[PDB]
């Protein structure tokens, strides 16, 4: 329904929706912006991610509440309603993955854009994997493949403190721990990522230092949780 | 329970 | 779309949606329950109110953010987007008012149900008044009339500590202060309501005492803000 | 800024 609105107007309204905490609107505006067919800038990629991460985040939180009630339950209502939320979550993930495949990833040539999108692809397959049962293995391998491609590019093209590289490794480590039942791989990735970033902090300005150390703290928090 | 990356980078 | 679901199932799913913090779903379930045509119980009235108050509350918060940006702005985008949120808010209020008029209020014979619904009618006209400009005066009088009818019943049929009577007077006082530009009426109503409740607390059990004093604290907080 | 009634009573 966004086809008649100017790209610049969609971006402006996505920024307004973020300020208004209207994340479903924000996601619809950014979907419309992507469908204009132009590549996204750094700021626009962040808007897209913020919008859909907040939308899917509400769905994931709801699904976890309903799943817990359903598990303590074992009427059809809690299963039916969990299934409805689960279907809506899968629809949001499929929309995001569709935007990445048509055609954000294939047009992303720079490391910063390609790694961002491949991490996103891994993330939204990971959210699908969180609720998957029947075809879980193929969804898990799709997440792994996207994360792995992103990792290979980030190790060749970005410094170890680059915030996208750090956030990618953070999420791939969560994938290993929570999805792939590979806790030792999760811990090893988080530790190696943290240590290599630490040794690169000396190259950074004060503001880049703050950006990188914020994500490093998340790696440290998880390592503490896991060990 | 583990933390994942912020939406923005 | 809820016509095919059992009333009991709609109520159960409204309770699940509340636990999942899915208030749009909760409102849709409770709208479906109301449209079954049976009167609502005390618990069901509370579900209806919780659902729509959280839905409209998100819209009001968004509208206030956008209005503030728009006022500091004086492109068409912020006005256009404020208007979109405003239209969606008006649609939610019209839905609630439609449920009250068809046919919750006319079938409400007991004081507890009739006062609850008439307060709700005042509340959702008040939310309409918050954004109204052209026809504001008729919307304001519709809120006043609903609140006044509710007040007259509550003073005849309920003790001064009854939580619905207290919440009604609280909201009518906010109406006077914020909507009707009658701050002295707001302060007088809040003070008289507080004092009459105070003198009736001795009749209450420990749990009713907690219910009434919670709303009395809101009256006291507002009086402090206003004086 | 003033507080209004909780949704539930
Ligand atoms: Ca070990
Ligand atoms: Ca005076
Ligand atoms: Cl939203
Ligand atoms: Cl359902
Ligand atoms: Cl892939
Ligand atoms: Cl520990
Ligand atoms: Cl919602
Ligand atoms: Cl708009
Ligand atoms: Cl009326
Ligand atoms: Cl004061
Ligand atoms: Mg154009
Ligand atoms: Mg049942
Ligand atoms: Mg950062
Ligand atoms: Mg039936
Ligand atoms: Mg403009
Ligand atoms: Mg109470």
């Amino acid at each position: 329904a966004m086809g008649s609105m100017e790209r610049a107007s969609l971006i402006q309204k996505a920024k307004l929706a973020e300020q208004a905490e209207r994340y479903e609107d924000m996601a619809a505006f950014m979907k419309g912006a992507v469908e204009k067919g132009e590549e996204l800038s750094c700021e626009e990629r962040n808007l897209l991610s913020v919008a859909y991460k907040n939308v899917v985040g509400g769905q994931r939180a709801a699904w976890r509440v309903l799943s817990s009630i359903e598990q303590k339950s074992n009427g059809p209502e809690v299963r039916e309603y969990r299934e409805k939320v689960e279907t809506e979550l899968q629809g949001v993930c499929d929309t995001v993955l569709g935007l990445l495949d048509s055609h954000l990833i294939k047009e992303a040539g720079d490391a910063e854009s390609r790694v961002f999108y491949l991490k996103m692809k891994g993330d939204y397959y990971r959210y699908l994997a969180e609720v998957a049962t029947g075809d879980k293995k193929r969804i898990i391998d799709s997440a792994r493949s996207a994360y792995q491609e992103a990792m290979d590019i980030s190790k060749k093209e970005m410094p170890p403190t680059n915030p996208i590289r750090l956030g990618l490794a953070l999420n791939f480590s969560v994938f290993h721990y929570e999805i792939a039942n590979s806790p030792e791989e999760a811990i090893s990735l988080a530790k190696t990522t943290f240590d290599e970033a630490m040794a690169d902090l000396h190259t950074l300005s004060e503001d880049s230092y703050k950006d990188s150390t914020l994500i490093m703290q998340l790696l440290r928090d998880n390592l503490t949780l896991w060990t | 329970r583990p933390e994942s990356a912020p939406a923005e980078s």
